[PDB]
């Protein structure tokens, strides 16, 4: 069985900068990840599938990478709006898959 | 306009039974393989079941296996979860999402190794307390 761990699962940041998160696996996954972004009172959106591929009507400034069992996912110069919780979810076995545990970043 | 709603769920003492509906409004229900994924506060999501379009195949995860059961109907378009034998550890909130990738090609040339997208509606989640 497959399971991945986010690090941090909370990281402080002031809006303007660059932040990049991280996604380890157990086991080698291959390319098979996704990127979910979840905002309270409003519904999930997909940021990044293939492990590396911008979702249509995503702005330029998300990036993922990686490959093999260690992803990185990158925001450049996040502001007011990108201030959510991220996962990163995988499906080597699809339609099965499971998820990660999140990542909450907010302000200093 | 590519929504999905949730009904059902509240309080509710072990050792009892739900069931849990989730109904489509405009797109489509008859080509698009459908999820329930489920959150317990202070953690993160879990999927917890995965049907097809057709309901040629059912998964569940091994937490919920067994006491669980999903289903569909396509002319009324909607997705319905059934769930015995409660348990104090199954109080979360629950939602229903829709999968990018249409479901009779996603094997022949649609193949999901190369062209899946990943779940481009949710929903919004009942809460369910045990
Ligand atoms: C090879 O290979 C390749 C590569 O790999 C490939 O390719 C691929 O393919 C695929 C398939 O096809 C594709 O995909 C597709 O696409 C399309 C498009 O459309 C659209 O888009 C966009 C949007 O997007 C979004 O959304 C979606 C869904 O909807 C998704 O999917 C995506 O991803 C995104 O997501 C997002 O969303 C949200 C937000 O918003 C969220 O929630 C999420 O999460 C995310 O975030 C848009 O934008 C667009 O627009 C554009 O374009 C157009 C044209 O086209 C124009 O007109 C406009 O204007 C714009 O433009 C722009 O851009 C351009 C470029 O493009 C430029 O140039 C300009 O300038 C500008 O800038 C459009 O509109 C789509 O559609 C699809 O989807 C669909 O389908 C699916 C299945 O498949 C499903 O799932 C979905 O849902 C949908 O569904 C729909 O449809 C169907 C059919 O028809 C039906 O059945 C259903 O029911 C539905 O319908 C409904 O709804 C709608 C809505 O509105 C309405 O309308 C109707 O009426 C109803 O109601 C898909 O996605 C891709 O893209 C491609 N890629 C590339 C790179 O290219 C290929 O394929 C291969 N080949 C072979 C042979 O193999
Ligand atoms: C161009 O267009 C052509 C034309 O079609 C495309 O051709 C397609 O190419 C792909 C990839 O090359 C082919 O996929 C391969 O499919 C085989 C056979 O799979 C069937 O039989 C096995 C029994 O041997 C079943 O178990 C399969 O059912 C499982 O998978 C399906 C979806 O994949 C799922 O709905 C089922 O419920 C079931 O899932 C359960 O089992 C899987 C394990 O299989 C498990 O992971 C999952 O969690 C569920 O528990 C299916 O009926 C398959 O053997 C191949 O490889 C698989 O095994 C290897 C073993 O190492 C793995 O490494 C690999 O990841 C796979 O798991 C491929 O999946 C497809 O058949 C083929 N289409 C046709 C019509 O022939 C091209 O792809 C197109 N090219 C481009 C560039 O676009
Ligand atoms: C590509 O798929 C093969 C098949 O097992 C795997 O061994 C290899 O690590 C994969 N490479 C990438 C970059 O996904």
């Amino acid at each position: 069985e497959i399971v991945m761990t986010q690090s941090p699962d909370t990281l402080s940041v002031s809006p303007g900068e660059r932040v990049t998160l991280s996604c380890r696996a157990s086991q080698s996954v291959g390319s098979n990840l996704v990127w979910y972004q979840q905002k309270p009172g409003q519904s999930t959106r997909v940021l990044i599938y293939g492990a590396s591929t911008r979702a249509a009507t995503v702005p330029a400034r998300f990036s993922g990478g990686g490959s093999g069992t260690e992803f990185t996912l990158t925001i450049s110069s996040v502001q007011s709006e990108d201030f959510a919780v991220y996962y990163c979810y995988h499906y080597n076995n699809w339609p099965r898959g499971s998820f990660g545990q999140g990542t909450k970043l907010e302000i200093k | 306009q590519m929504q999905l709603v949730e009904s059902g769920g509240g309080v509710v003492q072990p050792g009892r039974s739900l069931r849990l509906s989730c109904a489509a409004s405009r797109f489509d229900f008859n080509r698009f393989g459908m999820h329930w994924v489920r959150q317990a506060p202070g953690k993160g999501l879990e999927w917890v079941a995965y049907m097809s379009y057709d309901g040629g195949d059912r998964y569940y995860a091994d937490s919920v296996k067994g006491r669980f059961t999903i289903s569909r109907d396509n002319s009324k378009s909607t997705l319905h979860l059934q769930m015995d034998s409660l348990r104090p550890e199954d109080t979360a909130v629950y939602y229903c999402a829709k999968d990018d990738i249409l479901g009779d090609c996603s094997t022949s040339h649609c193949y999901w190794g190369y062209y899946y997208q990943g779940m481009d509606v949710w929903g919004h989640g009942t809460t369910v307390t045990v």
